RNA sequence: UUCAUAAUAACUUUUCGAAUCGCAUGGCCUUGUGCUGGCGAUGGUUCAUUCAAAUUUCUGCCCUAUCAACUUUCGAUGGUAGGAUAGUGGCCUACCAUGGUUUCAACGGGUAACGGGGAAUAAGGGUUCGAUUCCGGAGAGGGAGCCUGAGAAACGGCUACCACAUCCAAGGAAGGCAGCAGGCGCGCAAAUUACCCAAUCCUAAUUCAGGGAGGUAGUGACAAUAAAUAACGAUACAGGGCCCAUUCGGGUCUUGUAAUUGGAAUGAGUACAAUGUAAAUACCUUAACGAGGAACAACUGGAGGGCAAGUCUGGUGCCAGCAGCCG
RNA sequence: UAUCUGGUUGAUCCUGCCAGUAGUCAUAUGCUUGUCUCAAAGAUUAAGCCAUGCAUGUCUAAGUAUAAGCAAUUUAUACAGUGAAACUGCGAAUGGCUCAUUAAAUCAGUUAUCGUUUAUUUGAUAGUUCCUUUACUACAUGGAUAUCUGUGGUAAUUCUAGAG
């Protein structure tokens, strides 16, 4: 008495972005929240489509359980979904890695610090030490 | 301000953009182009907002990079491009045309246009004047400067840009009994007849409009765009050709046309 | 700087404070609906207040007026769907003549009284906060859903609650397990 | 219109009129590096258009006469010519005229005055407020001066004076929070040195970089919405409609009061998860726990009148104190 | 959202104010405070003073590459890949904050520019640069200059002089 299942409304089609918008609409009795990935799997062999070139998000399992509303698109072919996804949406999928990005106040001092040398720091790092030298 | 301002907030924008006052402290600035900014429609607002093809800003930006919109025949690569008034919107995905024509509550409607006549467009004549070793030209509505026009085309009138060569194909000339569209203020969106145009010695001409429903308004002629002769639109008018039914005929057509 | 959204109060506290009358009344119609506090009683006449005030001024205007035939019968027909007003008076002259209590009786609270599921009005206000009538497959945890005419067909207790048929909870749980260890 | 434009004569320490980049590199055979040749990118004179910017017409401003005349030698009003201006203009100069405003309040003084869209208040008329989410204006400690540019009299641009300051090896150097944080001070009076470009957009050579603009969280009883703190039985002490009224009285029919007594339901909290989000909180959903004095305990004021509710008990006795007023 | 009440008197009818009453996107403050949504917030006095950290830099196939930076592998005798630095170009005059000055001043509505400047965006836009043309680089004219290589100075500052 499980029995998740899925619809998709207001599909449009988008060659522009070759691909194919919906809002998912699942009903889910005595059940929580339908934990995206099983439902973009659902999704995947719902529009004959690769797990991966589908993606979910905005959901809302609305006032008192049961249906639970998001929205959903399904790319053409997986390659089309890399080059035109948002990066955290290719992390959320494991289809991507997270970039190794130092903190933003790390990031802002090295610019002022790179800021306050004109030119490459190759020529002034020995002119100090020799100049600390004497 | 000690120059240009290159900033639109939100709610500063116009009521016919008809945005969400809340999702945003900004909105799109329409940068520089042929239509005034009051009266243009940011290709970013048209595509993530009219059309639902996008989500974001992000993915207009995407969409017009990779050249499939072509406003009036050409690319238009810059998400705030000033698409106005009469202006041809092209997909090549698709394959879909639009043609920006106000709806009569006066707002830029989504406006399905066939293929073939989106090969030409509409234009109202702003100027006339003789440029440089006296060469005769006219300055239209879109700031479009067409060199050589017909020697008797005159200001106020209106022209048929074939909009792949660029060139003059034909024209309608301004006077009373025609068919004509309306530009600005109350009276956007409507279309109708001219009756009378009162001249008004010393500035702004005003016009009478008399539409086929038979209500009467009158108008700036500023504000006046010809549009073809009665019974002879030059164009393809949108749903409802611009007869404003009143609050109560508009609740009556709800309640009539209704099917769930 | 982002747009605000406009928040806006919904009661008026009376002038008279005091009166001896009207707090009997409004005790009155406290206990009969079991409103919690008498700001209740407050919304419901603020509410009715500013019905009352586009009736009146809808009613200075002429008759057979674009202004009046318009808005008029949208209030005439919102009214009738909330279902305060009767079918037999949609005229609105019968509109100044509503009661407060008329539109403490649509609550859902009273038309779950009503229907007989909860045989206390008490009981009506603790079984809504209990999270268990859904009106329409849509649980209300909230006394105040004013329930409509269309749609009042359509209140009963909710599947996920014990009452619509599902787990007791937590109290039943607790000493069937007891009883199945002892 | 001396406009658009055209024409003649001339003038210029003579502006522009592509010595610039990417891709594809086709066709002609004059079969050679030969001849041509597409799509763009940057430029580029002029004229338009757009973003604008400057000025500009009419009308509209709070209090004050214990401010009645104000302005002109130093421009005050006008004329002419010139200079300067991007351009009109006493905008400045030279020479003239002696003019301009005013009891319909000019001029002066005050504003704990930025103007407005608006807010509170509400029979109608109005009164007060509007520093602040939008539009304008002004300012970057107070003042002046200026380079670059299309646009600045810029201040997260410079120069100097004044005020206030900093490091100092005493020779010098460097300052601008009314930006986001945070600190001192002030005062009755107002927040975390947090996360991030996800969303709105903006800038740039331009998707990609950047953005304390902005969004997210932190504090937050400024205000605003909905709303938990119990609900239902079965018993003992009771009350009203009673079959009549032999005293009765069954309680025949119901409604409360009792530390009696039972079974339910549920969150406020915790918490597997998943959703949410840039990532996380939090909300919506939901496992597993989570109510008996359901201690998971609701306060703030008042009980002479105005004004709902005590002439109950004890204490103090015109003290202590209460009292917006009468007391 | 058209309402009044207590107080001058032995008692009355008034004029009158004090007080009561209800607000307040008006704050402050006191006592309490469980939940969801939402949200103002160093304006009032001091436009008073500021330590510290950030708040504007930017590169596309397409301006400049000889980093003696990375890739050296399937594309590589000038160059092609990626790309620091610097020159060039553009923005830095937007945004954000505050209300100190300002009473026909700003501002609002409504006009005007036949009284002017306008990067940018968009649409168009030019044969003559020959000057006596019977002797010219147009199959491409010249010199510097940063970046860089090395020498320093000052206690230090986004201080930079000399050489190639
Ligand atoms: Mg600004
Ligand atoms: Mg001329
Ligand atoms: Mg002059
Ligand atoms: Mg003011
Ligand atoms: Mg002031
Ligand atoms: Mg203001
Ligand atoms: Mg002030
Ligand atoms: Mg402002
Ligand atoms: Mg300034
Ligand atoms: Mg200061
Ligand atoms: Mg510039
Ligand atoms: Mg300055
Ligand atoms: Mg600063
Ligand atoms: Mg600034
Ligand atoms: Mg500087
Ligand atoms: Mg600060
Ligand atoms: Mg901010
Ligand atoms: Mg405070
Ligand atoms: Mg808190
Ligand atoms: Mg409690
Ligand atoms: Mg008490
Ligand atoms: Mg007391
Ligand atoms: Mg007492
Ligand atoms: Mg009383
Ligand atoms: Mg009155
Ligand atoms: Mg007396
Ligand atoms: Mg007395
Ligand atoms: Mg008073
Ligand atoms: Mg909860
Ligand atoms: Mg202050
Ligand atoms: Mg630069
Ligand atoms: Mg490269
Ligand atoms: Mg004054």
């Amino acid at each position: 008495s499980d029995a998740i299942t899925i619809r998709t409304r207001k599909v449009i089609s988008n060659p522009l972005l070759a691909r194919k918008q919906f809002v998912v609409d699942v009903l889910h009795p005595n059940r929580a929240n339908v934990s995206k990935d099983e439902l973009r799997e659902k999704l995947a062999e719902a529009y004959k489509a690769e797990k991966d070139a589908v993606s979910v998000f905005g959901f809302r399992t609305q006032y008192g359980g049961g249906k639970s509303t998001g929205f959903g698109l399904v790319y053409n072919s997986v390659a089309d979904a890399k080059k035109f996804e948002p990066a955290y949406r290719l992390v959320r999928y494991g289809l991507a890695e997270k970039v190794e990005k130092a903190s933003r106040q790390q990031r802002k001092q090295r610019k002022n610090r790179g800021k306050k040398i004109f030119g490459t720091g190759k020529s002034i790092a020995k002119k100090a030490a020799r100049r600390n030298a004497d | 301000a000690r120059g240009p301002k290159k900033h639109l907030k939100r709610l500063a924008a116009p009521h016919h953009w008809m945005l969400d006052k809340l999702s945003g402290c900004y909105a799109p600035r329409p940068s520089a182009g042929p239509h005034k900014l009051r009266e243009s429609l940011p290709l970013i607002v048209f595509l993530r907002n009219r059309l639902k093809y996008a989500l974001n800003g992000r993915e207009v930006k995407a969409i017009l990079m990779q050249r499939h919109v072509k406003v009036d025949g050409k690319v238009r690569t810059d998400t705030t491009f000033p698409a106005g008034f009469m202006d041809v919107i092209t997909l090549e995905a698709t394959n879909e045309n639009f043609r920006l024509v106000y709806d009569v509550k006066g707002r830029f409607a989504v406006h399905r246009i066939t293929d073939e006549e989106a090969s030409y467009k509409l234009a109202k004549v702003k100027k006339v004047q003789l440029g440089k070793k006296g060469i005769p030209y006219v300055v239209t509505h879109d700031g479009r400067t067409i060199r050589y026009p017909d020697p008797n085309i005159k200001v106020n009138d209106t022209v048929k840009v074939d909009l792949a060569t660029g060139t003059i194909t034909d024209f309608i000339k301004f006077d009373t009994g025609k068919l004509v569209y309306v530009t600005g203020g109350r009276n956007l969106g409507r279309v109708g007849t001219i009756v009378h145009r009162e001249r008004h010695e010393g500035g702004f001409d005003l016009v009478h409009i008399k539409d086929s429903l038979e209500n009467t308004f009158v108008t700036r002629l500023n504000n006046v765009f010809v549009i073809g002769e009665p019974g002879r639109p030059w164009i393809s008018l949108p749903k409802g050709k611009g007869i404003k039914l009143t609050i109560s005929e508009e609740r009556d057509r709800r309640r009539a046309q209704h099917g769930l | 700087p982002r747009a605000p959204r406009t928040y806006s109060k919904t009661y008026s506290t009376p002038k008279r404070p005091y009166e001896s009358a009207r707090l009997d009344a409004e005790l009155k119609l406290a206990g009969e609906y079991g409103l919690k506090n008498k700001r209740e009683i407050y919304r419901i006449s603020f509410q009715l207040s500013k019905i009352r005030r586009a009736a009146r001024d809808l009613l200075t205007r002429d008759e057979k007026d674009p202004k009046r035939l318009f808005e008029g019968n949208a209030l005439i027909r919102r009214l009738v769907r909330i279902g305060v007003l009767s079918e037999d008076k949609k005229k609105l002259d019968y509109v100044l003549a509503l009661k407060v209590e008329d539109f403490l009786e649509r609550r859902l609270q009273t038309q779950v009284y009503k229907l007989g599921l909860a045989k206390s009005v008490h009981h009506a206000r603790v079984l809504i906060s209990q999270r268990h009538i859904a009106v329409g497959k849509q649980i209300v945890n909230i006394p105040s859903f004013m329930v409509r005419l269309e749609s009042e067909k359509h209140i009963d207790f909710a599947r996920t609650s014990p009452f619509g048929g599902a787990r007791p909870g937590r109290v039943a749980r607790k000493r069937a397990a007891a009883a199945g260890g002892e």
